[PDB]
RNA sequence: GAGUUUGGCGGCCAUAGCGGUAGGGCAACUCCUGUACCCAUCCCGAACACAGCAGAUAAGCCUGCCCGCGUUCCUUACUGUACUGAAGUGUGCGAGCCUUCGGGAACUCUGGAUCGCUGCCAAGCUCA
RNA sequence: CCUGGGGCGGGACGCCCUUGAAAAGAUAUCAAGGGCGCGCAAUGGUUGACUCAAGCGGGUCGGAAACUCGCUGAAGAGUGCAAGAGCAUAAGUCAGCCUGACGUUAUUCAGCAUAGCAGUGGAUGACGAGACGAAAGUCGGCUCUAGCGAACUUUUGAGCC
RNA sequence: GGGGAUCCCUCGCUCGCUUGUCAAACUCCAAACCCCCCGUCAUCCUAGAAAGUCGGAGUCCGGACUGCUGGGGUA
């Protein structure tokens, strides 16, 4: 709303409402690569991003779309998919050589048992070192997909297929 | 997707003085809404009301969903489906102040309690106003996606048959 | 200003955070057997006594609140540099 | 108190009235004379000072009074438009003891004008050019600076 | 009378331009300088920690070490060599 | 392997803002549908959160355009003006001002442009 | 003692901000505007969630004075107190949990440019313990710059000589 | 909100678009001097740069010219 020469417009990423620069400053002071976990309504995405004066650089990247080749047919936008994507991201980053980072959830609310923390647990369980406290993780049953009992009978196959996708994703990086 | 759905319906009771009357007003409002009400606090001490800063004055409750629809239909029945142009906001919002809480079935007049009036406000939005309410990527909705007064009255007719005089 | 009577802080001796009770420090009576008291009695004679005939000076507008922090576990107190308040109470 | 006291500019501005106390109000009442709602006056002459000086509000008021009297007498009550362009913004002070704590008390206001700066502008018809010229000449006699009249609009309409 | 505080005569020195007020770009806070590098001291008023004296505003210092987040600079002040500690938010590399 | 669409994180932080106009979604995003659950409301599944078969490009988002206000840059006039570094047996009754050599605006004006540019990665795709 | 002689008046006699001060720094006067000799277990720390002032429109003797809804609103508010500076997904407001308003200790700044000088004060560290928080971090009080005092003496604290 | 029962009608401030003026302690702008650093030429420097240590001091009544519209002041 540029009223005049004395008006101050925010940064572009702040105008778009996509970044918190105070949090970003707090995260950059680590001098560690950020494990950037973002989720849309239909899938979840994880990145390993290091800062540069010219702009952020990404080291590793896993999306929910990559799980479907390993034998996953459930929804990509729930806890099991988020955990599996986190596991794949951690294993891929270990293959690349990068093995440390801090969790960057950005503007996403921090809620125990969230998809973000399921992806975080998947990253942790792959050996990828990242500071955290276990109380924010989802229960292991709902990482397996016990919410399938809610309304859908077809969702009842989520635990065994989650185990199968997990074992195949481990095998790809074994 | 331009049908002006009902974003929320709000019932507010501005008693102006706390105490037993405030509790009775909040209980009757919660009874007439079927939802917990929340106390409104004054912002400037005034010797006319003899109140201080940050002290309970009234109560209001936000209703969303079929509860809002049912309360809105009852409240419009109390005015007999009538609502004129001056009631409406400049952007599709209305409100009107009824007097007797006795018009809502399920509550009895009390000689001690008296009769407290209240004002009801329903805010008309469009399907997608989450853009200015969600946390991430929050953008102001354009002016072409807001709701006009004539659009609001047309919606009220086609949804409740509440004629506007 | 008010300070709590008991709060958790660092004990320099046990080297941990324990509950500590705050106690106001009372100034003691000066001993008559200290070297300055003996010197005053020795310099007492006929005439001016030097520094022992000085009258005590004035006072600052507010004095510091002399507080002592005793650990509830080791029962040892330590005293820190303290604030300067006109009115001081304990929060109970 | 002669105008030669607060006449020369040797100092910085003294105008921020929230950091001072008690300025006497200005004597100049109006700043627009004649017919204020007329703009189709073809001839427009102005009085420009030719030195950097400070003009006290009383000098401005005296010059304005004399010029306005001459214009009203000659061209009539609405045969002219006259504008006093400058406002007295500077606060004049005086030291009223000796040189100890000599920072003065506010005694008046003055306009700090630059060389070639317009003080008064007069707009009249073609036939009243010499009367406006004469009135502005009388006004400049009340000012603490040498002055000169210039024709701003309608030079070809006079000669 | 006139004081002797650190913030003496800092009205415009420690002021921001109109369209740079607020949260500063965070890239300036995570820049690294090598030993012996020449950096300018351009104090950011919004970063109130690790700020050198305004007397060293506008000076180029040589990086001589690091003391945590801050950098130790050798900054010339008149005819003396002063050791100035600064967070990178107030620093800026010299460009050749 | 080159480019594109979309998504994520960014850099510079209005040349990017405010406003108006016309087009798009196969994937992606999104609005959107619910509230068994993890999580939530000083009341409200509005938000946050979770789980998502449909509907939808009306919004967000993207692409095209518009000089309308704001901004930024150029151009002409103002103008080598204002101011100013150095020097001066130049000058004024004075407050001051001038000449030479060297720097040099701001505002306004004439006419233009500016309705962001850009880094990393990923995924769909378009290949010889 | 300062002092446009001295005296009367006053304190420009300690500390902090703006101007003076001439776009690095320094810079005098009984120069101009002034302020401080405090207040606060919350008016402090952290996390989460929110966004302020003021207008416009809607709402019942709830008046153009209350409370509430919507729109506009980079801040026109608030941040304890001078002045200046800083701050908006906050340095502001509310709430949850807390006491880092922690013991010890090293440098370098700046009082005191350049360029010696003190009690101090303020930045960056180290050691030892913690609070909050997914973590990153933040916290050595209250956004930054005022709120204070040598030697000797006594009293108090811990352990020693 | 100023003037002599339908507040029967008169209108000062307040908010904008144009006009005219301002600022030590205003700034959307913005020089010339100047300051730190880098390179360069120039000058000094092994007949000793910069740096360091030690011996001896005087000095802390200044004044003037040319500028800074320097501040104060009628001057
Ligand atoms: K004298
Ligand atoms: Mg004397
Ligand atoms: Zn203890």
């Amino acid at each position: 709303m540029a009223t005049g020469p004395r008006y101050k417009v925010p940064f572009r990423r702040r105008r778009e409402g996509r970044t918190n620069y105070h949090l970003r400053l707090k995260l950059l002071l680590s001098r560690q690569d950020r494990v950037v976990v973002r989720k849309s309504s239909r899938n979840v995405q994880i990145q390993l991003i290091a800062p540069t004066p010219d702009g952020d650089i990404t080291y590793s990247s896993a999306v929910s779309n990559e799980l479907a080749k390993y034998g996953y047919t459930g929804a990509t936008g729930n806890t099991t998919a988020a955990y599996l994507t986190g596991l794949l991201f951690g294993l891929k980053s270990l293959q690349k050589g990068y093995e440390g980072g801090i969790l960057d959830i950005g503007l996403q609310a921090s809620s125990a048992g969230s998809r973000v923390y399921a992806a975080l647990k998947g990253v942790v369980d792959s050996g990828f070192e990242i500071p955290c406290s276990p109380e924010v993780f989802p229960p292991d049953e709902r990482i397996r997909g016990e919410h399938i009992a809610g309304y859908r009978e077809e969702s009842s196959d989520l635990p065994e297929q989650f185990e199968a996708t997990k074992e195949k994703i481990f095998a790809e990086f074994s | 997707m331009r049908t002006p759905i009902v974003e929320k319906v709000i019932v507010h009771m501005g008693v102006g003085e706390s105490g037993q009357h405030l509790v009775n007003a909040e209980d009757i409002l919660r009874n007439i809404t079927g939802q917990e009400v929340v106390r409104c606090f004054a912002k400037r001490t005034l010797p006319a009301f003899s109140i201080k800063k940050n002290e309970p004055i009234g109560c209001k409750v936000t209703l969303r969903g079929q509860k809002a629809q049912e309360f809105l239909e009852t409240a419009l029945g109390i005015v007999e489906k009538t609502l004129n142009r001056s009631q409406f906001d400049s952007f599709g919002n209305v409100s009107f102040g009824i007097e007797e809480h006795t018009d809502f079935p399920g509550m009895r007049y009390d000689p001690n309690i008296g009769v407290f009036g209240m004002d009801v406000t329903v805010v008309l939005k469009r399907p997608g106003e989450r853009i200015c309410k969600r946390r991430i990527a929050a953008r102001k909705i354009p002016a072409g996606h807001r709701v006009t007064v004539d659009d609001a009255i047309a919606f009220l007719n086609e949804s409740y048959g509440v004629e506007v005089m | 200003m008010k300070i709590p009577k008991r709060f958790r802080t660092y004990c320099p001796f046990c080297k941990t955070h324990n509950e500590v009770v705050v106690e106001r420090v009372k100034k003691g009576q000066a001993s008559s057997m200290t070297h300055i008291a003996r010197q005053k009695k020795r310099q007492e004679g006929i005439g001016n006594s030097g520094k022992f005939s000085k009258v005590p000076g004035g006072d600052k507008p507010t004095k510091r609140i002399w507080l002592r922090y005793r650990c509830t576990v080791c029962k040892k107190a330590h005293q820190r540099p303290c604030f300067r308040a006109k009115k001081f109470e304990f929060k109970e | 108190k002669p105008g030669s006291m607060y006449r020369n500019v040797r100092q910085r501005s003294f105008t921020r009235r929230k950091y001072m106390g008690g300025v006497p109000g200005s004597q100049v009442i109006h700043y627009d004379m004649g017919d204020k709602a007329n703009t189709s006056f073809p001839v427009k002459i102005s009085l420009i000072v030719e030195e950097k000086c400070q003009i006290r509000h009383t000098a401005l008021e005296a010059a304005r009074i004399t010029a306005n009297r001459h214009l009203v007498a000659d061209t009539g009550k609405m045969g002219f438009y006259m504008k006093l362009r400058v406002y007295p913004h500077e606060v004049i002070r005086e030291n009223k003891s000796g040189m100890r704590r000599a920072f003065g008390k506010n005694v008046g206001t003055a306009a700090r004008v630059k060389p070639m700066q317009k003080i008064f502008t007069v707009a009249v018809e073609k036939q009243n050019f010499k009367a406006a010229k004469e009135a502005l000449w009388h006004a400049g006699q009340k000012l603490p600076t040498p002055c000169r009249i210039v024709v701003d609009e309608g030079a070809e309409l006079v000669q | 009378t006139n004081s002797h505080g650190e913030k003496r005569c800092t009205r415009y020195k420690l002021q921001k331009t109109v369209r740079e007020r607020g949260i500063s770009p965070v890239s300036r806070a995570i820049q690294e300088f090598e030993e012996g590098q020449m950096v300018h001291i351009d104090i950011d008023p919004s970063v109130q920690k690790g700020m050198p004296n305004p007397k060293f505003q506008g000076s180029t210092g040589k990086v001589i070490g690091q003391r945590g987040r801050s950098y130790v600079l050798e900054v010339r002040s008149g005819n003396a060599m002063k050791e100035v500690f600064s967070l990178p938010q107030h620093l800026k590399p010299q460009k050749y």
